């Protein structure tokens, strides 16, 4: 009819910005959790350059 | 942000249409009772038309 | 009818999924930053020992 096609329209809307933003956030916790897992590495390497210099 | 300005631009939108929506829905309404007024007056015409007929066969 | 219940219905479905992965996924993010802090912190301070070490 009227009413109910721009109401689908704004539950289409609705789901093409949540799933946007889902897939934004999870880019998101992709990119953080490999940044921590670098820096993880590189304290890492540091605790073992360490005991080469007190070796 | 954007997507608030946006969010209530789509609701408006919503809003409208719904309200449009309904305004339809009565006026479509109306013209159905008018219709169904018309229906009946229809079916007395034709026990009208009937009798009438009838009564012209009987003589 | 039937088609505006079962499309209306799955529609809110797709909303609302995407909206608690983006939620959960943030959640991660954010507690991988704070984890990211906390080892940056750290390493600032295995760096320094190390100097010591190495003077």
């Amino acid at each position: 009819m009227d009413a109910i096609k721009k109401k689908m329209q704004m539950l289409k809307l609705d789901k093409e910005n949540a799933l946007d933003r889902a897939e934004q956030a999870e880019a998101d916790k992709k990119a953080a959790e490999d940044r921590s897992k670098q820096l993880e590495d590189e304290l890492v390497s540091l605790q073992k350059k360490l005991k080469g210099t007190e070796d | 942000d954007f997507d608030d300005i946006h969010r209530k631009r789509m609701e408006k939108d919503l809003n409208e249409l719904q309200a449009l929506i309904e305004a339809h829905f009565e006026n479509r309404k109306k013209e159905e009772e008018e219709l169904v007024s018309l229906k009946d007056r229809i079916e007395r015409r034709r026990a009208e038309r009937a009798e009438q007929q009838r009564i012209r066969n009987e003589r």
